[PDB]
């Protein structure tokens, strides 16, 4: 796993709109407050490919970010009249939640933000396809993925979901069944690329590596506990900056070494800044890889 | 006046069963994840001495 569970870097904003009633605590997100949207993600047992992948961003972190962009409309009404755009895309997840919470995020079709709100006061369900009248609710959302949000700049919008056999899965629909269907619950995990939609893939292969961007290094100062310390401030080589910083071979590599003249003791990350997966035999980095959990619909004539 | 008829169709040599199995093709799917030293679970004594049902 990481060490860095609750040390989210750079911004670290866990809010969508239309539920900003948590932004005294999730933002930004540190190791105290008590954020609804961040706490179920660190839970044994439940999210395990968050807790092996913790130094990137999140879904709404990577929205914050100018990465993942946003639906129309971003946060769907759950109990509107007049039906709901958020209907389908919620009944073909199988997906679990506690009680007392009023929204869950997701991932939609276009690789956008989409999501859903519920009115005060009222709480969703075991399942949460519907909400229901009313301890304490939750002032936030509940990710209904699985997945890590990251900066990346490779392109696939022709790796296009090949799964053959299989009819309806997830969300998309690769076609119409007319004749036979089978459906069951099976996990199939996704992947989405640049300028692309959510492509599902059947096995998962990871990859880390480090690069020479600020968000692979992290440091600290030295003060009369752990203090966070800024790391985009130190200069490079032959330019300028704003507080010196210096380390060892692997944070002096990067960037310069100043030693005597420095404010902060810089270090290594571990393991992470660019994380790439095995896709049609080539390796390419994703953008907001996961493994939910919803009903694959497959074929039979 | 009551008769009992026995129609005989043909003769069967049929063979009588006692051990058997189900087998079939099938071909594994490999799934690769490399881990750097010092970064959670990645070590020296972890990779060699690894069970097969954890």
């Amino acid at each position: 796993e990481d060490p860095h569970l609750r040390n989210r870097p750079g911004k670290g904003h866990n809010y969508i709109d239309g539920m900003t009633q948590e932004d005294a605590t999730c933002k930004p997100v540190t190791y105290a407050g008590a954020c609804s949207s961040f706490d179920v993600l660190l839970e044994k047992g439940k999210f395990p490919l968050f807790q092996s992948y913790a130094h990137h961003r999140t879904l709404l972190e990577a929205v914050h970010d100018t990465i993942i962009a946003k639906a129309d409309p971003p946060s769907c009404d759950l109990q509107s009249a007049h039906g709901n755009p958020c209907m389908k895309e919620k009944l073909v997840m199988k997906t679990h939640c506690p009680n007392d919470y009023q929204s869950a995020h997701y991932l939609n079709n276009d690789g956008k933000m989409a999501s859903v709100k519920c009115p005060p006061k009222y709480e969703l369900t075991e399942d949460c396809n519907f909400c229901r009248q009313m301890a304490s609710l939750k002032k936030g959302s509940y990710p209904l993925q699985d997945l890590f949000c990251q900066s990346s700049e490779d392109d696939g919008s022709k790796l296009k979901t090949k799964m053959k056999g299989v009819c309806e899965v997830g969300v998309q629909a690769l076609k119409k069944c007319d004749g036979q269907l089978s459906t069951a619950h099976e996990v199939v995990p996704f992947a989405v690329f640049k300028n692309s939609k959510k492509v599902y893939l059947d096995k998962l292969d990871l990859k880390t590596e480090e690069n020479l961007l600020p968000d692979s290094f992290v440091c600290f100062e030295h003060k009369g506990e752990l203090k966070s310390f800024d790391i985009s401030q130190c200069p490079k080589i032959g330019g300028h900056g704003s507080k010196k910083c210096t380390g060892d071979a692997a944070f002096c590599s990067a960037y310069e070494c100043t030693a005597q003249y420095a404010n902060a003791y810089c270090s290594h990350a571990n393991g992470s800044g660019i994380v790439q997966i095995q896709v049609s035999g080539v390796w390419k980095k994703p953008l907001c890889v996961g493994y939910e959990r919803v009903v694959v619909k497959r074929e039979l004539s | 006046t009551k008769f009992l008829k026995i129609k005989t169709v043909s003769s069967e040599l049929s063979c009588r069963e006692g051990q058997s199995y189900w087998t079939g093709s099938f071909s594994p799917k490999c799934l690769s994840s490399r881990r750097c030293h010092l970064v959670g679970e990645c070590h020296v004594n972890r990779c060699l001495s690894w069970r097969d049902n954890e």
